[PDB]
């Protein structure tokens, strides 16, 4: 579960 | 033969169900009891 | 009476004219005081029972003794709240129903010494901390998420991206998202009349950092004045006590992990470059959750994404609802 | 066994020989040729089971003491519960068995008067004794070596 | 179960955010009953 929560935040780290 | 038999074997006995027997919700302690006490209930002593 | 009835009929009439129009500012207490019970209100009836830790939301204006507030509870009614002097004096109203409350003691002396109250009897005196009954706190709750470990880490800095971008996206047009680079932490109001008011004095306070600190208090006041929610992307702050004294008192969100065993592996998924500061990591969340949770306002103690999503939609939802 | 001590085999059979009862079978429902007596007459306490005029304790009524004592059946330390619970077990055998005659239950859960002689009282009694002899014997030692300075 | 649990444990907890606007299980097989029992028998021992 945590990773995912990882998984999403960090895939729109893009800007 | 050997692994997949045996885990019919092994899931039909651990998944069965007991025939009947009402549905027990009221009674409470029953877990090893009954037969004992059953027993208890129809004792006779042997006769010489 | 007539002219009871007639202050009824005006102030009855005030606030139906008054039930459309934006709130002016709002109050925090420390005392749990009903407003109802009071006569000397000028309404009978349409008082507040507010216990502590409850804000109250002013919007018009009606004498030097009492005010029009609201509650932020959903379907509270207008009702009236004691003035700050108000709330004084019925404090001291509290301990003359007292048989004593100066030195002399009614233990069988009575008689003997009459001892006329000096000015020890009086407010005037116990004036070391003196906490004012009324506090000024932004209008709308500010939003903190406290790090389930040290703020400024991969790990923690995707646990409240996260829930950032949900904020911002499902909540577009109604909440406005500002970041604080510099510390919060520094927020006092009882230390001075103005430590360090100009830049030129060249003093120790003058040209430190709480200058720009104490400039940050005032703006989320004023964006809380334009009813658009607002969050605080605060980096220093790491525990509720950090934030609990100050004049912001914010929502504190708690995003946690269950298990200290399934934070040490997540911590470990980032690669070689948090195993440096995995060791102080873990402090950060230990010490953290072993706070009461009591101090928290809301708990995020669950792993699935959309879960917690939607936790939090709903408690400020029903933040929305409660001052709408 | 039981029936072997009696060769009539009434149903009745004495007291005191109820303590060479138990010896002589493996626990758990015995206590074993090695039980000590102390250890036995503890679990005869938990029993309570009456005593008829006639000095004898009954097959059936014995029974299920002993059933009771091992299996821990809604056995409460003392006072007012176990009449409570001496109830509820009665509701719950006439729920199961509704054919049971009234005679059978009260012969299986005895109903408790403070006036009835049970074995645990008798065994209390005894015990009482001779931790009183024992105590008394103590306390004559206990005189007499502070006394020989 | 203890997806059970959590869920009820963790609504009641997020009521109180909102406290302002205010079956059966599956018969238990021979085997489970069984291993109940004897579960309980053992750590009787302690």
């Amino acid at each position: 579960g945590y990773m995912e929560w990882i998984s999403k935040a960090e895939e729109v780290i893009l800007a | 033969p050997f692994f997949f038999v045996n885990i019919f074997v092994a899931l039909i006995i651990i998944t069965f169900q007991e025939q009947g027997d009402k549905m027990m919700e009221e009674y409470s302690l029953e877990k090893n009891e009954r037969a004992c006490i059953d027993f208890a209930i129809s004792a006779k002593p042997l006769t010489r | 009476e007539s002219a009871r009835r007639e202050v009824e009929s005006q102030a009855q009439q005030q606030l139906e004219r008054a039930k459309h129009k934006p709130v002016a500012f709002a109050v925090r207490t420390n005392v749990s005081y009903c407003g109802v019970l009071d006569e000397e209100c000028p309404v009978q009836g349409s008082g507040v029972n507010f216990e502590a830790k409850d804000f109250l939301h002013i919007k018009e204006k009606y004498s030097n003794d009492w005010w029009i507030g609201r509650l932020v509870k959903e379907g509270g009614d207008i009702a009236f709240i004691p003035s700050p002097q108000r709330l004084e004096s019925i404090r001291l109203k509290q301990e003359q129903k007292a048989r004593r409350s100066g030195n002399p003691s009614s233990l069988s002396d009575i008689g003997n010494r009459r001892s006329p109250p000096p000015s020890l009897a009086k407010q005037k005196q116990k004036q070391a901390e003196h906490v004012p009954p009324y506090d000024v706190v932004p209008s709308m709750r500010p939003v903190v998420l406290v790090g389930p470990s040290l703020k400024g880490y991969e790990v923690t800095d995707m646990m409240q991206k996260a829930l950032f971008d949900f904020l911002k996206h499902r909540f577009d047009g109604r909440i406005s998202i500002t970041r604080v680079t510099a510390d919060l932490s520094l927020a006092k109001r009882s230390v001075l009349n103005n430590p360090g008011k100009r830049t030129i004095i060249e003093r120790s306070s003058a040209r430190s950092s709480i200058a720009e600190v104490q400039s940050e208090i005032e703006r989320i006041f004023e964006l809380a004045k334009s009813l658009q929610l607002v969050v605080l992307d605060a980096d220093t702050i790491n525990h509720p006590a950090q934030l609990a004294k100050t004049s912001l008192a914010p929502i504190i969100v708690f995003v946690k992990v269950s298990s200290p065993k399934v934070l040490q592996r997540l911590i470990r998924s980032r690669g070689k470059s948090q195993m440096k500061h995995l060791t102080v990591q873990m402090m950060a969340y230990d010490k953290l959750v072993q706070c009461p949770p009591e101090s928290f306002d809301v708990i995020l103690d669950e792993n699935q994404l959309e879960d917690a999503c939607e936790h939090l939609a709903e408690y400020l939802e029903v933040y929305w609802r409660a001052t709408h | 066994v039981w029936a072997e001590y009696d060769p009539a085999a009434w149903g009745r059979m004495p007291y005191l020989d109820m303590y060479q009862m138990l010896r002589h079978m493996s626990p758990p429902l015995g206590l074993g040729k090695k039980c000590p007596a102390r250890v036995a007459y503890k679990r005869l306490l938990r029993m309570d089971l009456p005593v008829a005029d006639d000095n004898t304790v009954h097959f059936n009524s014995t029974l299920m003491a002993l059933i009771r004592t091992a299996l821990d059946i809604k056995i409460a330390k003392g006072g007012a519960d176990k009449q409570q619970m001496d109830a509820e077990l009665r509701k719950e055998m006439m729920a199961i068995w509704p054919n049971l005659s009234q005679k059978t239950l009260d012969l299986l859960v005895t109903p408790h008067k403070s006036t009835d002689l049970t074995v645990g009282k008798i065994y209390a009694a005894m015990m009482i004794m001779e931790y009183y002899r024992q105590s008394k014997a103590k306390k004559l030692q206990a005189m007499r070596e502070e006394q020989d300075r | 179960e203890e997806e059970e649990a959590a869920n009820q444990k963790l609504a009641l907890q997020k009521a109180k955010e909102v406290a302002e606007v205010s079956n059966q299980k599956p018969a238990k097989s021979v085997w489970e009953q069984r291993t109940s029992e004897m579960r309980k028998q053992n750590l009787l021992a302690s």
